[PDB]
């Protein structure tokens, strides 16, 4: 593990890369100290991004150790001073991974860093911000150690004529300003209208904006979740197995954001890039002369390109906070929508109309465009969620998403699978279809298209008298059966036997089911094996004429592994079977308990954990 | 004298079904947590929130005290028993949609 593994880590420094890193890192859960220390410093000084990935993978799984920390610190206050773009950004992640680690030296290293990025506030001064950022989210005590220090230093920095350190700093003010507002404020907007008053501009909107957002997140609870885009009855199981000024000047952040909302209409992509974003949530604050301010920017760059992605997410949060004065300018917002559409950037157009609603009956005759735009997560998504909150029709939207269904399900590769998770995602209301899918995941070489079209077709028996609709059932599982027992693929069989829920316990009771299931407990992989065993235990009481004579066997045998074989893992496995066979089948295991608890007994009188 | 009763308003049944006038209606969607949600509905007819968790997920989630809900989790619950609806609370999903009347101060 000293030259072969030295083989692999040379293949790092040169997709596998990260696969290479992330084999790295499993290799540090199975585990010399000396030769991993060299195998790191061979890496770190030829290249740079695989060194990274050497340092911060072992710290996080072989665990922070006085050792680790002394000689592995010297390594990453060398990369700091100057380095790469995108190896800048790795080396920052590396500090925070190191400072969560939860050390001793944790305090001297954090405190180390903060020290000297105070002196700095161009790899000098953006190194500092992402170690300013990343500590607040990660570490807010010591984060909180120089506030002072902080805010007098940054104020100065942030306006300096650049860009990287505009998008780091205010991520870090924003860090900031969450840690204070939960436990200042008037040095913050001291030094922001001093410094609005044209590359001094978008900063000003995100420091007012901290003011609005903060004191209110029902604006940010909105576009945070369209961004992205059990039950308390359950009986357990009687065996149990082991496991102020941020309101006061909310308006006036917005009344300096309404002059900035007009004055900067094109200046330099840049600077519209923080205005669209910000306009909506401060309008969400206090809606009719502050949304004219922000229609006159916001309306012309939907039209425009390299910003109507964001456009139509700020009118989204627009038409939610802006209800009825909206109504005026349905005839602007709605031909852009028209027009956009037919082109196919519009996943956005789908998720505002969600938005919009959150309604009219036009929608109804909106929807035909909408959907002949394409197959796409967010509209699904959408219309899921358009069901729940205006369900009018919910069984029209039904009757034509179905029809949707029909010419996709009748008739690449990336669009079947999404397909499959577009019918398996939300409710719907499928023979045919299913009895044809049949055919195409035993016909499907594609390892994805099997996993997902198990997925589905477990799912869609979920209303499970006719005898003709049990032959049915009964075949469509045989046939899911034989996957289970004979694919290649263990990732297919974990699907499939995952799938084999409390739903189907009455249909894998049959006898020639059951017979399939005990030639699936002799299976390559422990895990299914388990899982079987499980499932076969749980019927037990079902069918216990055949389910306890063919448990008996295995008993003998999980002894006969467990005291005869002279092998840690083989034992070790064995005793994890038993507990599945003594929580899932009681009634077998209990008149042999005596024989058990003697093996179990000299087991704990044996001279691996 | 044994159960308390803290609504001032003596009955909504009719006053509510009219449209527009003294209330706005909002929908109040809760998640569940494992301490509760912490509410308790006590009206007969119109089965008004008798008390609210001041540090429970309801209470951030507006829901305070004066207030009367229609529907939950979708199903309509305007005319019912509260006892009924705490039946159909426990019953539901973890998350629960409720609709509350919110008076306006009147």
């Amino acid at each position: 593990x000293x030259x072969x593994x030295x083989x692999x880590x040379x293949x790092x420094x040169x997709x596998x890369x990260x696969x290479x890193x992330x084999x790295x890192x499993x290799x540090x859960x199975x585990x010399s100290t000396r030769f991993y220390d060299q195998l790191n410093h061979h890496i770190f000084e030829l290249e740079r991004k695989g060194g990274i990935l050497a340092i911060a993978s072992l710290i996080g799984v072989e665990g922070g150790n006085a050792t680790r920390i002394g000689r592995f610190a010297n390594y990453l206050r060398n990369l700091l001073p100057s380095n790469d773009p995108v190896v800048m950004e790795m080396a920052s992640k590396a500090i925070g991974r190191l400072a969560m680690a939860g050390d001793t030296f944790t305090a001297e290293y954090v405190e180390f860093e903060v020290k000297r990025a105070l002196e700095w506030l161009e790899g000098r001064r953006h190194a500092a911000v992402l170690v300013l950022r990343e500590l607040a989210i990660s570490v807010p005590t010591f984060f909180f150690q120089q506030v002072q220090p902080f805010f007098d230093n940054i104020f100065v920095a942030v306006w300096d004529p650049k860009q990287a350190i505009r998008e780091g700093a205010v991520a870090a003010l924003r860090a900031c300003l969450i840690l204070t507002t939960q436990r200042w404020y008037r040095h913050t907007f001291e030094e922001a209208e001093k410094g609005f008053d044209d590359d001094r501009i978008h900063g000003a909107l995100l420091i007012l904006n901290e003011l609005v957002r903060i004191s209110s997140m029902e604006g940010e609870r909105l576009r945070e979740e369209m961004e992205e885009i059990m039950g308390f009855g359950t009986k357990p199981r009687h065996i149990t197995p082991f496991t102020x000024x941020x309101x006061x000047x909310x308006x006036x952040x917005x009344x300096x954001x309404x002059x900035x909302x007009x004055x900067x209409x094109x200046x330099x992509s840049l600077i519209q890039m923080t205005i669209l974003n910000l306009l909506p949530r401060l309008a969400a604050f206090r809606p009719t002369q502050y949304l004219q301010d922000t229609m006159n920017h916001v309306l012309s760059c939907v039209k425009k390109e390299k910003e109507r992605t964001a456009a139509f997410q700020a009118l989204g949060l627009l038409s939610v906070a802006v209800r009825s004065e909206f109504k005026v300018y349905l005839p602007r917002v709605l031909d852009i929508i028209r027009a956009a559409l037919p082109p196919k950037v519009d996943a956005t157009v789908f998720t505002c109309i969600s938005m919009l609603a959150r309604i009219q009956q036009d929608i109804k005759e909106l929807l035909e465009p909408m959907l002949a735009v394409g197959l796409s997560p967010a509209l699904t998504a959408v219309l899921y969620d358009l069901s729940r909150q205006i369900p009018q029709l919910k069984k029209d939207i039904q009757d034509g998403l179905l029809k949707m269904l029909s010419l996709v399900l009748m008739h690449d590769v990336g669009s079947i699978t999404l397909a499959l998770r577009t019918l398996g995602s939300f409710e719907f209301e499928l023979t045919q279809f299913v009895r044809h899918c049949a055919d195409h995941f035993l016909n499907s070489e594609h390892k994805e298209i099997r996993m997902e079209a198990a997925r589905t077709c477990s799912r869609l028996l979920t209303p499970s008298v006719s005898q003709t609709a049990v032959q049915v059932v009964a075949d469509v599982l045989s046939k899911l059966l034989v996957v289970g027992i004979t694919d290649p693929d263990p990732d297919i069989r974990y699907c499939v036997l995952a799938s084999l829920d409390e739903r189907f316990d009455a249909h894998l009771a049959q006898a020639e089911n059951l017979q399939a299931l005990f030639v699936a407990l002799n299976d390559q992989v422990f895990e299914i094996r388990e899982l079987a065993i499980c499932t076969v235990g749980r019927l037990s009481s079902m069918n216990p004429a055949f389910v306890m004579p063919f448990l008996r066997k295995m008993l003998i045998q999980i002894l006969t592994e467990l005291e005869h074989s002279g092998i840690g893992r083989i034992k070790e496995q064995s005793a994890r079977m038993l507990g599945h066979l003594v929580s899932n089948a009681p009634r077998l295991i209990r008149p042999y308990m005596e024989p058990i608890l003697k093996a179990l007994i000299l087991k704990l009188k044996d001279p691996n954990p | 004298c044994n159960p308390k009763s803290v609504l001032k308003r003596p009955v909504t049944s009719e006053e509510l079904l009219t449209p527009g006038a003294p209330y706005a209606r909002k929908t109040f969607t809760i998640v569940g947590d494992a301490v509760g949600w912490g509410f308790v509905v006590r009206g007969s007819k119109p089965c008004h929130i008798q008390a609210v968790d001041p540090s429970g997920p309801a209470a951030a989630a507006g829901m305070k005290v004066c207030q009367f809900v229609v529907s939950v989790n979708g199903l309509n619950v305007l005319h019912v028993d509260y006892r009924t609806v705490n039946n159909l609370i426990l019953t539901g999903p973890r998350t629960i949609v409720m609709e509350v009347m919110e008076e306006l101060e009147c």
